[PDB]
């Protein structure tokens, strides 16, 4: 798995392969790893497939009833809930989540949640098995207050080199801005993005 | 806090008489009239659909259940506690039988369940009788068609054909008169509109009395084909348009 | 009248008749002072005997090194009351290493007092308490009652007859506040308020209780011949 | 009847008099206020002097809840105590779910819901207490005020206790006089005013000021106490408008 | 008389304190409307705010349930904060459950089935409130349900509730007998809130000012509440025809 | 659970329904126990309304607590089963515990500790 | 709180009476008489139906008669849905003995449990006590044959004939006239239709109001069989005897 | 065991071969791995055979319950939804893979579930030990736009394939096509591509083979 | 240390033309030791008979609860359990114990006394029903008996040729497994009329 979240100036956008294996048998090579767990707040899940399936669909409900309460949430507090379950729960999970989430106050934000459940805000974040092998590329290709053309080529050209050098990671390139104008979706074939 | 009611709001008085039981049955008779009547070949389940209001969507509000695909149940009496008798009905129909064996209870096992829900109301702690009596048909291999009545103490009887609620003594008297061993189930239904005409007062047609029939299978309302075992469910509601057919020819 | 069967019943005219008669239990308890200084606090407490072949009634419970109270009413109620005290002076100790302030003691101990005022079953408790303590905003005195109202005072007395020695305070406020760094003076001036309380009966040797705490003093109790030195 | 006997019950009408009962304990109790400001929101409270024998400055009735919510309440004393007890429970578990701290108009729904809770039972009493409540959060200033019924509103200002009609009037004049707003230090000076004309209904035993406050540029958003040379301030401001 | 303290039978099969919960429905002393368009359901009520230092914005008897679903409540405050509170919990765990968003009418049947608890367990009491939830359902379209405290819900074309709730019925039954249809026969919903404005003053017999309404209007995929300068050009609207 | 006081104090210092059990020991058939030099002997009382009853079968009166103790009673016979039960299990829980039979003094220190248990329990007569 | 409505079911009365149990047992003096009659070489149990409809399905209906297990049944007086619960109960107690001690349940044992719990509901609880009397008729190879009562009391006895519910006074003074200790079914299937005939409130006694049952070891060869009544059966049992 | 799940025009079909299996042997030669949710949303399993079997009847069950009580057709969503809660919470240890699909109101779906409780999302899938095989067959016939007879030409092709190359699959076809509008139809032993030859002989043995010690006649009756 | 091989044990069923046979060794051992040559293995519930293989504690503590199980089903239904219902007793009753099972091998067969047809089925000891038109095997020797079976078995038998069918299926596999033999019973069932024969058979 490949995935990664990237701040810009008008927003933030999710990024994410589509292969899903067991063993070395690919189960699926069109999964959908970008997951909505709120109107403008989605996360990228990496890890047992199962765990972050069911922590996702747990966050949704808890946002769900947040949202009836108290009005839309913000996306630290939306964080917060992936940690306490991945927290909580370390002993029996194996869930690496990427939360990403646009307010209007806040505009774009980042937060990455690792195995143990810590918390890191960032301006952009990579996991996946196939995040080992861009650490470098991402490093020195990064700047803050991109355009979302500029960010588009950025998550496009850093996941087709992780799905290169990545036998986990393959298939598709799905992406999802999040910006005040709405929810876009995009995706990206390997015609395209294999001979970058 | 904590329900400190732990004990019985149903007991003996010095006469004999359990007070809540009666008091149960004199809510059931100010309830509206429902009906039943068996023939040989099939069951019919009658009740007139008093609104509310005229505002008011009347088929959102159903009288006539389902509680499984061979068995329905009508009642008289207060609206609420028939609901919640109806969900737990469906529910101890699956947890208690379905779950266990794969197949639906038998009529008169399913009474019985109904009957101990309603009986345990009469004496656990903290709680009130149930305000309705049920008149429940339904179908099964090994015993044929069948029609029984429960009420609020959890007491049934099996009936050839009945009523209940608010008109009942003249109902009953009407199809004594009317009632043979030799009824077809078109018969039946016949009989079933001519008892409750009597009873209503207001408009008497199809968007103002609930019916439905406990016959032969139907496949086309199954959804499904494939299985020759499975031939589809023998309850069956019957529509505005239906009834209006046979009030023609009435 | 109708609305005292129970403590979870109001009257038309907003009261809790249950708590009131529990307050009332208090009044009939034999007299207890409490009076501080800037250094140190004061309790002084006369006991009660059942007749003269019988012991005199202890007063005065040490809940830490630096807190204790007297009690009038109930017995029982207070053993229970300074059991929970010493608990969360404890739990305060072995967790935080700190010594529990004499204002926290207060507000839990009114908070304790509170659920069985609200709930189904339970019962006030019949007995009031006065604290003293001296921690790291100097000496403090208390005023619990089991209404659950707890007052932080200069000096005070309850139990019957208690409004006399309350009045005396009340003159000598400006004068035994001022009593710093003299412990036997401060003691004196405690004796000579419970002594306004008094009648047909007089202080003796095993009918005087005197309990005391300040800045180089623990708490800790008089009776018997060590009280002889104050009548 | 005996409909009034027993928490819970409907009357004929349609009341619960049990939860009627507990309001004459409210309005028994001292009084206390609330004035919505600008970017904030202030409390005050009177204090009888029983005796000379209390300490002064050291029997404190106005309580925090996190760090930007300010509660006060007239009544039985230790059932407020209560509720704000509960109060710091709710605002503890919101906080370590959803990180951000406990809006206002969500910690007021979390009592509202709690003290309706104590009116739906026969084994528990109803709360003794109305609790004048706010502070500052991220859609800024909210003043909230709670009945032993469960029912609550917004205010822009609000009053209970045995003064609460002298100071319902002194507030109302303060909206019609202030329509574009008023400061956060001019609301703690007319705070200190209005408990002195409300004490004109409790005049027996003389009284000691205490006032709080919330505001987005005087406290940093973050709830304090008002005292020394700003509470003498007020107090000399209240004693020149009584003469 | 102890049977008219607790939910238990009277000798005449009656239960009294339901009988009670429904008398505190009118407390409040507000009077609710509602009807269904073709493509919305709109439901208005009366806003009265007597006490000069109340804040006007917190005061409220309409309640967003989840997205879809919106809910009028007839009743004191408390009870209607109560039932609203569960209300959102309920939709939030159907939709975890089930996997899509729970309907107005499954809804109302959850909720009357808790009163209908209410009513026969002795130790709670009922809530005294009436509920009335409209959404515009995917599979039925436009949707009344309405829920009181014995525990009966059933479906509405329209429905009016509060203490002068006869005549709003009766207004909107002779209106239904001229039209010959189900509901109101119009495009935006817009001219739906204006129906319902219009049909309210001919019942109440009483002019309304911004201030003096509340309305709530349900959509494909929302429900939304409008504000005072919403409803003033939608009371302009009507003053100009 | 349960949890009424049903025996509580009067004003007089009686619990009236610790008396009231004794008046239904006062309605049973009388009961007689005399013991002698190397015996004891237990008389028993049977009304004589009952006829058409088949004593082969009918509920004896005096019954075996172990092979050495017997028990008879007076009073209410549905609440006598209950007690006979209870004491019948401690006498084989003593020769289990103690490898020896119950004393005639323990067993009934047991059964007298059962009546005394249900004169301050909540929710029991 | 609660205190105030609780009728407080489990108490004594000044007389050293239990209110609810002396009530219950009011309740049950109403319900339609049953009869059971012990033979030499059987079991006889008769009922009468509570007023019948013509319109009640006669032939598919259980009110009186229940059967435990194979070798034991009961007759009911008082609630039927209070007596349905107390049989799954006893059904149940009858398997668990069954599995146990691979052999079946003694009728005695099966008496006394399913009225140590009617005890239960007299004593602690706070709930109304069954309004319920049994009369047990049942078989075992310790005792043989077996007739038993139990009432809401908890408290149970054993007969070789006995009645219960309405009329009982009268019933049992025509039973201890014309019963004898050397008697045949035969001849106690005529004692027990004779009696209910005599004591009926009714005008005449016929097949449609009647539930019947014996227990006879007229199967073949030492091994007992349960005969409950059809219609037709109850009919021509009803004209060899002569009553219509 | 071989399944698959085919998406088309108007609805949805599944497929799945008859051989039952304990280890390398042959238990049944024609059982029915197609199980029945609900009317119009049907279930193909495969793993662990009694956990297939009882996690499908307790959803279905749950469903009709459902489905009585908000008084509407059962949603595939539903099943999907408490299926996967259910075999997550036992972490696996409910051994069952099942191919889940129905049409319903909202329209026609075809999910997968896993043992741990992870679901996918597919116009064509396949699940068991045939599956690689199957999957070769999808991969390289399936296209957008497919008719109902197109696939199930192509869904009982990928079965075919699962038969003869993987030993744990064999025997028959069965089919259930759900479409739209429709109900949905069961094709019970739709191929039988696997029918038994002719023996060589017959091995009725003369009447008296066999030795015996006791006859008896066995009492069934009362 | 496997239970399902401890005690040792078979069981085989088939159907015919209006009949079936099910018939079941008489072992049980304790691994190589042989205690019991007595220990029969088919039970019978009024017209319907399960046959179990297996941990011999488990197969008796099974009979003695489907004994209790399907008398309740007989006084409150009115009529005897029939071999399809029961099926799904077997099934439900065994899937209760998921995670701490019976370690069984359990065999239905008999005649729907309403239709006439011929029924059998079996399970593995977590409850998986597995059904058959022509017949069912279980124990310690079931790939034998699978072999035997499969062969010799033809549709339409009459009961006198069923019998030896059977019989001979069960023998010559019961001989070459270790586990298994010592004795021998065949039941066959008509209608109404049931044969309980025991075989002569080889006693090593
Ligand atoms: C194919 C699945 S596969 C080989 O993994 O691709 C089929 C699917 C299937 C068959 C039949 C139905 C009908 N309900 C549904 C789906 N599955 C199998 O062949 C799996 N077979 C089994 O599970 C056996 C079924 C018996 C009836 C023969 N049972 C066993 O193998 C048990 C399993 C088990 C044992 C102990 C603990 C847990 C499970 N083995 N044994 N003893
Ligand atoms: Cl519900």
């Amino acid at each position: 798995t490949s995935i990664m979240a990237v701040t810009f100036k008008d927003g933030v956008i999710l990024g994410a392969d589509s292969r899903t294996t067991t063993g070395a048998y690919i189960a699926n090579r069109v999964t959908d790893k970008l997951t909505r767990v709120h109107d403008k707040i989605w996360c990228c899940r990496s890890g047992s497939a199962a765990d972050t399936q069911a922590i996702a669909d747990i966050v949704q409900y808890h946002l769900e009833l947040y949202t009836s309460q108290y009005g839309t949430p913000s996306t630290e507090t939306a964080a917060s809930v992936f940690k306490e379950l991945c927290y909580e729960n370390k002993d029996n999970l194996t869930a690496g989540i990427i939360v990403a989430g646009y307010d209007d106050k806040n505009k774009g934000e980042v937060y990455t949640i690792p195995l143990g459940g810590s918390v890191h805000k960032l301006p952009y974040a990579i996991a996946g098995s196939g995040s080992t092998f861009i650490y470098g590329y991402c490093d020195k290709n990064f700047r803050e207050n991109m355009s979302k053309e500029e960010t588009v080529d950025f998550i496009k050209h850093s996941l087709s080199q992780a799905i290169k050098w990545d036998g986990s990671s393959g298939g598709v390139i799905r992406m999802v801005v999040l910006t005040a104008a709405g929810v876009e979706r995009l995706i990206f074939y390997p015609d395209e993005y294999e001979q970058l | 806090m904590t329900d400190r009611y732990s004990f019985s709001l149903t007991t003996f008085s010095p006469s004999g008489k359990l007070g809540q039981i009666d008091y149960a049955l004199t809510a059931v008779k100010q309830g509206v009239t429902s009906l039943g009547i068996k023939a040989t070949n099939g069951v019919v389940i009658a009740t007139e659909k008093k609104s509310s209001s005229p505002l008011a969507m009347s088929e959102t509000l159903s009288k006539v259940s389902l509680l499984t695909p061979d068995i329905g149940a009508v009642y008289s009496g207060m609206g609420p506690d028939y609901r919640v008798l109806v969900d737990k009905s469906r529910k101890v129909a699956h947890t208690s039988y379905k779950r266990i064996y794969g197949e639906y209870p038998p009529t008169k096992l399913l009474v019985s369940e109904v009957a101990k829900i309603m009986q345990e109301a009469t004496q656990s702690g903290g709680v009130r009788p149930f305000g309705v009596s049920l008149l429940i048909a339904g179908h099964d291999e090994f015993n044929g068609f069948s029609l029984y009545q429960v009420d609020p103490s959890g007491s049934y009887f099996p009936w050839k054909a009945t009523a209940i609620g608010k008109g009942s003594v003249a109902a009953k008297t009407f199809l004594e008169k009317r009632w043979n061993d030799e009824l077809e189930l078109e018969d039946a239904i016949h009989i079933a509109l001519l008892t409750l005409k009597e009873s209503v007062e207001g408009e008497f047609n199809g968007d103002t009395i609930e019916l439905a029939i406990i016959g032969d299978e139907n496949p086309d309302l199954l959804g499904y084909t494939g299985i020759p075992t499975d031939k589809g469910p023998r309850f069956r509601k019957l529509t505005s348009q239906e009834i209006n057919d046979r009030l023609e020819a009435l | 009248n109708n609305y005292d069967g129970d403590t979870v019943t109001f009257s038309p005219t907003g009261r809790l008749f249950q708590v009131e008669y529990a307050l009332e239990a208090i009044k009939q308890g034999s007299v207890t002072v409490g009076l501080r200084s800037n250094t140190h606090a004061v309790l002084v407490a006369l006991k009660r005997n059942a007749d003269e072949l019988s012991s005199y009634q202890k007063k005065i419970i040490k809940c830490d090194e630096h807190m204790g109270l007297s009690l009038a009413g109930l017995a029982p109620d207070a053993r229970v009351l300074s059991n929970y005290l010493r608990q969360q002076c404890n739990y305060s100790s072995l967790v935080f290493n700190r010594k529990l302030a004499v204002e926290r003691a207060g507000h839990l101990l009114c908070d304790k007092a509170q659920k069985n005022t609200q709930s189904y079953g339970g019962r006030p408790y019949g007995v009031g308490l006065l604290i003293i303590g001296y921690d790291k905003s100097g000496a403090h005195l208390l005023e619990f009652q089991p209404s659950g109202n707890v007052t932080e005072l200069y000096g005070t007395a309850i139990g019957a007859r208690s409004q006399g020695a309350k009045t005396y305070l009340e003159r000598t406020l400006d004068t035994f506040i001022k009593i710093d760094g003299n412990p036997d003076e401060l003691i004196k001036a405690g004796v000579e308020a419970i002594s306004q309380s008094l009648r047909d009966e007089s202080l003796t040797v095993d009918n005087l209780s005197i309990a005391i705490v300040g800045k180089d003093t623990p708490f800790t109790i008089y009776d018997g011949e060590a009280v002889a030195k104050y009548i | 009847t005996g409909y009034d006997l027993s928490n819970s019950v409907f009357s004929p009408d349609g009341r619960n008099f049990q939860v009627e009962y507990a309001v004459k304990a409210v309005e028994n109790g001292t009084t206390s206020i609330g004035i919505k400001c600008n970017d904030g929101v202030v409390f005050a409270v009177e204090k009888l002097i029983t005796s000379k024998l209390l300490v002064p400055q050291k029997n404190v009735k106005i309580q925090v809840v996190d760090r930007h919510i300010g509660c006060v309440y007239s009544g039985l004393i230790p059932d407020g105590r209560h509720l704000v007890n509960r109060g710091r429970e709710e605002a503890a578990s919101f906080k370590k779910l959803y990180k951000t701290p406990i809006p206002i108009p969500a910690f007021a729904d979390r009592l509202g819901q709690y003290v309706q809770a104590h009116t739906l039972y026969n084994s528990v009493r109803p709360f003794g207490v109305s609790t004048i409540f706010g502070g500052v959060d991220k859609n800024g200033a909210h003043l909230y005020m709670l009945e032993p019924s469960g029912s609550y509103w917004g205010y822009k200002g609000a009053a209970t206790g045995k003064g609460r009609q002298s100071a319902k009037a002194e507030l109302e004049k303060l909206v019609d006089h202030h329509p574009e707003g008023l400061s956060a230090r001019e609301a703690v000076k007319q705070a200190a005013k209005i408990i002195y004309l409300a004490h004109e209904d409790n005049k027996e035993k003389d009284f000691e000021l205490e006032i709080s406050w919330c505001s987005l540029s005087e406290t940093n958003g973050l709830h304090k106490f008002v005292k020394g040379d700003l509470l003498q301030e007020a107090i000399d401001f209240a004693q020149k408008e009584i003469n | 008389g102890y049977d008219r303290h607790i939910t238990i039978f009277s000798p005449e099969g009656r239960l009294y304190q339901v009988e009670y919960a429904f008398k505190a429905t009118n407390q409040t002393n507000i009077n609710s409307l509602a009807v269904r368009g073709k493509d919305c359901t709109v439901v208005i009520s009366q806003k009265k705010v007597p006490d000069k230092l109340l804040d006007p914005t917190t005061v409220s008897y309409i309640f967003c349930i989840s997205r879809t679903i919106g809910m009028v409540v007839n009743g004191p405050i408390p009870d209607a904060r109560n039932a609203a509170l569960r209300a959102k919990a309920e939709a939030a765990e159907f939709r975890y459950k089930y996997g899509y968003d729970m309907p107005c009418d499954v809804l109302a049947k959850r909720m009357a089935n808790l009163s209908q608890i209410y009513t026969q367990r002795a130790y709670m009491r009922p809530l005294g409130v009436i509920l009335t939830f409209v959404s515009v359902d995917e599979e039925l379209g436009p949707s009344i349900y309405k829920t009181d405290p014995a525990g009966y819900y059933v479906g509405y074309k329209a429905t009016a509730t509060g203490p002068k709730q006869q005549e709003i019925t009766t207004n909107l039954e002779n209106h239904f007998k001229k039209s010959k249809i189900d509901h109101i026969n119009e495009e935006s919903w817009e001219k739906v809130v204006e129906f319902a404005i219009t049909h309210m003053i001919d019942a109440l017999g009483t002019e309304f000012s911004k201030n003096d309404l509340e309305v709530g209007v349900a959509t494909k995929d929302k429900f939304f509440t409008l504000s005072a300068e919403n409803i003033e050009e939608r009371l302009v609207a009507i003053a100009e025809q | 659970g349960y949890d009424r006081a049903l025996s509580i104090f009067s004003p007089d210092g009686h619990i009236f329904q610790v008396e009231y059990a004794l008046e239904a020991v006062k309605r049973g058939t009388c009961a007689v126990g005399v013991k002698g030099k190397n015996c004891v002997v237990l008389g028993c009382e049977r009304r004589s309304t009952l006829k058409l009853q088949d004593t082969r079968i009918t509920p004896s009166k005096v019954s075996k607590i172990d092979s050495h103790v017997v028990l008879s009673f007076s009073g209410l016979n549905a609440d006598s089963r209950i007690l006979i039960e209870k004491a019948r299990v401690e006498a084989q829980s003593h020769r289990l515990t103690l490898e020896d039979p119950v004393t005639v003094e323990y067993l009934t220190r047991y059964v007298a500790g059962v009546q005394q248990r249900y004169t301050q329990s909540g929710g029991v007569r | 709180g609660s205190r105030r409505y609780d009728s407080r079911t489990t108490i004594f009365s000044p007389e050293g009476r239990l209110y609810q149990v002396e009530y219950a047992l009011e309740s049950i003096s109403h319900a339609g008489t049953a009869i059971g009659i012990m033979a030499s070489d059987g079991i006889v149990l008769a009922a009468e139906r509570k007023v019948t409809s013509t319109l009640l399905e006669q032939d598919t209906s259980t009110e009186k008669l229940y059967k435990l297990n194979d070798k034991i049944a009961v007759a009911v007086a008082g609630l039927t849905a209070d007596a349905e619960i107390l049989i799954n109960t006893a059904r149940i107690h009858a398997q668990n003995y069954l599995k146990t001690y691979n052999e079946d349940i003694p009728v005695e044992i099966l008496v006394r449990r399913l009225s140590d719990i009617k005890q239960g509901y007299t004593q602690h609880g706070g709930l109304r006590p069954f309004g319920v009397s049994f009369i047990y008729a049942g078989y075992d190879d310790r005792y043989g044959y077996q007739l038993y009562t139990s009432n809401p009391s908890g408290n149970y006895t054993g007969w070789k004939a006995i009645s219960v519910g309405a009329n009982t006074s009268a019933a049992q003074t025509l039973l201890q006239m014309d019963y004898k200790d050397d008697m045949k079914v035969d001849d106690a299937i005529e004692l027990a239709l004779k009696t209910l005939s005599k004591t009926t409130d009714s005008s005449a006694l016929t097949y449609d109001r009647l539930e019947f049952a014996t227990i006879r070891k007229g199967a073949n060869d030492g091994e007992v069989y349960q005969k409950i009544f059809k219609p037709q059966e109850i009919k021509d049992i009803l004209v060899k005897t002569g009553i219509t | 065991t071989t399944i698959v799940g085919v998406k088309f025009n108007n609805g949805v079909v599944i497929a799945a071969d008859t051989r039952s299996t304990q280890g390398p042997i042959v238990a049944d030669k024609n059982c029915a791995k197609l199980h029945r949710i609900s009317p119009k949303i049907w279930c193909a399993g495969a793993g662990t055979a009694a956990d297939t079997e009882a996690v499908t009847q307790l959803i279905g069950s749950n469903i009709e319950l459902h489905s009585l009580y908000t008084s509407r057709e059962p949603r595939v969503v539903s099943a999907l939804q408490m299926l996967k809660q259910h075999l997550f919470k036992y972490q696996g240890h409910i051994g069952a893979y099942l191919i889940v699909a129905g049409v319903d109101p909202t329209g026609s779906h075809l999910f997968s579930i896993h043992a741990h409780g992870s679901t996918d999302v597919g116009y064509y899938l396949s699940l068991g030990s045939g599956s690689l095989a199957a999957m070769a067959v999808l991969e390289s016939h399936w296209k957008q736009d497919l008719t109902k007879e197109e696939a199930i030409k192509l869904a009982s092709d990928a079965i075919q394939a699962g038969i003869w190359n993987d030993l744990g699959s064999g025997s028959n076809v069965d089919v259930c096509v759900m479409e739209i509008g429709k109900d949905a139809e069961y094709l019970r032993n739709y191929l039988t591509p696997n029918v038994r030859e002719e023996k060589q002989k017959s091995y009725k043995f003369p009447r008296g083979t066999t030795a015996v010690l006791k006859e008896s006649i066995v009492n069934i009756c009362d | 240390s496997d239970p399902s091989s401890i005690n040792g044990g078979i069981v085989v069923a088939m159907t015919g033309k209006d009949c079936v046979a099910i018939a079941c060794d008489l072992r049980l051992g304790s691994q190589s030791l042989g205690v019991s040559n007595k220990f029969e293995k088919i039970f019978h519930y009024g017209h319907v008979f399960l046959g179990i293989t297996g941990l011999a504690t488990d197969v008796t503590t099974l009979n003695e609860m489907f004994r209790y199980k399907t008398n309740l089903y007989k006084l409150k239904e009115e009529r005897a359990i029939e071999p399809e219902t029961f099926t799904q007793l077997v099934s439900s009753s065994l899937y209760e114990r998921r995670f701490g099972p019976y370690f069984v091998g359990p065999v239905v067969a008999g005649i729907n006394s309403k239709s006439g047809k011929p029924f059998i089925a079996g399970f593995d000891l977590i409850g998986c029903i597995d059904e058959a038109k022509d017949f069912i095997v279980s124990g310690t020797a079931s790939d034998q008996l699978f072999g035997m079976c499969e062969s010799l078995y033809e549709p339409n038998l009459e009961p006198e040729d069923l019998f030896e069918t059977i019989s001979q299926a069960l023998l010559n596999a019961a001989d070459r497994d270790a586990l298994s033999g010592w004795g021998a019973v065949v039941y066959i069932i008509k209608k109404d009329e049931v044969v309980k024969r025991y075989l002569k058979m080889r006693q090593d």
